[PDB]
């Protein structure tokens, strides 16, 4: 399939490279972040006018 | 300026000739590249690396 025939000669043949699939999906991202306060927003005990 | 090296000066004349009377062995050296680095490349990693 890199020669592309049928037929091979007495010899050494440069092909494609091996290396193994990479599969999955990693996506890491500092937890560092913290929630915003809205709770202060929300659970506020009284709401302006 | 280069210097091309010291002028000399032979002395033709018609009628002299100049034989060596001595010698000397001198094992000089010289220095020759044969064959070079054999490399190699693949298409697919060098441009489309993964
Ligand atoms: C060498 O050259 C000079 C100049 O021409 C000449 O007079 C002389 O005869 C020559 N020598 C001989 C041996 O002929
Ligand atoms: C020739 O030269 C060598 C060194 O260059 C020296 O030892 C030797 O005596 C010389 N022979 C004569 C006949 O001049």
């Amino acid at each position: 399939c890199t020669l592309k025939s049928f037929t091979v000669e007495k010899g050494i043949y440069q092909t494609s490279n091996f290396r193994v699939q990479p599969t999955e999906s990693i996506v890491r991202f500092p937890n560092i972040t913290n929630l915003c306060p809205f709770d202060e927003v929300f659970n506020a005990t009284r709401f302006a006018s | 300026t280069m210097s091309l090296g010291a002028e000399n000066s032979v002395a033709y004349s018609n009628n002299s000739i100049a034989i060596p009377t001595n010698f000397t062995i001198s094992v000089t050296t010289e220095i020759l590249p044969v064959s070079m680095t054999k490399t190699s490349v693949d298409c697919t990693m060098y441009i489309c690396g993964d």
